[PDB]
């Protein structure tokens, strides 16, 4: 019971509260793949060596 | 506030202009109307045939008189419905009709009398 | 948000009615005191001074 | 608490009631000068004799 | 003539796209307007130096903000205020905003750049 409709004098019910919630993909990211590797710097370098 | 008050509006009379009418199942003194267009309705008001307020001049019509308050805008009804009601037959009402301007009472109150309304006097 | 029930709107009325009937008897008592109880309306139903005579 | 005066997402406050009862004179009958004499007729009848 | 159901309206937008604004004793970056006759006024119009709204061809007039809620009928503020105000100075807002039909949008913040207002992305 909030009001009526354009009269302050009369009451209508509630229910309400009907959430719409946009939906967000995670499969990639819940494949754990990928390994964290904390660094101090702004860049890092990596040797690559073969003797094919 | 501005210009020194806001009034947020008196209420809009409710329907205890009944005192008695005839209580046949299905309405007998209670007919059916339509809004025509944009046209506020509150309790009391005479009404002619086609939905539409007595003006000067036409109180020989004087079909009815209004029970709800209709609401132009959203076309919904003072109960939340989609078609405006009148009493046209047969009963007692308190004398609280809303009249429009230059319509004069007695010529709208023997119209209704000579139909079966009757208006109990009212202090 | 509280709505309005029977039993407000039956002793409301009552009350209205009462106190209706209460102010019409003092005025009746009053128009008595005069000499001629004479009715709102202005209808005469006892005029005292001419049936005493 | 109720809803605001334009707004029906917006809240204000009901400070409360103020009402407006006409006022009565009621003295003469306080003064209990009539006798009530509850009577089973529509109509009585008074006898007046006097002499000189 | 009744369609469909009712909506009984869209909530106003809320004071929150200000970001970062030069917070001093007084309102260095807000200013009152006086507000103009019959006009309704939302969160994130573009104002002009009289109050009015900035139409077509008059974006180059952009003066300010607002970021208040008027009612032209109640003639307050939703926050019980008696005059509207809005940032006109140096300040970071959201990039919503509220346009007349017509204007250019992109000439109206070029306007609101030289006085210094910014608008950071909004998604």
């Amino acid at each position: 019971l909030t009001n009526s409709e354009k009269s302050r004098f009369f009451l209508a019910d509630l229910t309400g509260e009907v959430q719409s919630i946009p939906n967000t993909y995670g499969y990639i990211s819940g494949l754990g793949l990928f390994r964290s590797a904390p660094q101090t710097q702004t860049t890092f370098l990596m040797d690559l060596t073969d003797w094919d | 506030a501005y210009q020194g008050f806001t009034k947020l509006g008196e209420r809009e009379p409710l329907n205890d202009i009944i005192l008695w009418e005839e209580i046949t199942p299905t309405g007998h003194s209670r007919k059916e109307y339509a809004p025509v267009a944009s046209t506020e309705y509150r309790v009391g008001e005479v009404l002619k045939a086609d939905g539409s307020k007595v003006a000067a001049g036409q109180e020989a019509q004087a079909d009815s008189v209004c029970i709800v308050n209709f609401y132009a805008d959203l076309q919904l009804s003072y109960h939340g419905q989609l078609k405006v009601v009148g009493i046209y037959r047969d009963a007692e009402l308190k004398d609280l009709l809303k009249l429009e301007s230059g319509v004069d009472a007695a010529a709208v109150k023997s119209a209704l009398k000579a139909k079966g309304i009757d208006f109990v006097p009212t202090g | 948000n509280e709505l309005t029930t029977e039993a407000v709107v039956r002793a409301k009325k009552l009350m209205k009615i009462r106190t209706k009937f209460d102010i019409t008897r003092e005025f009746l008592f009053m128009q008595a005191l005069k000499g001629k109880v004479i009715d709102a309306n202005g209808v005469l139903y006892a005029d005292l001074y001419k049936q005493f005579d």
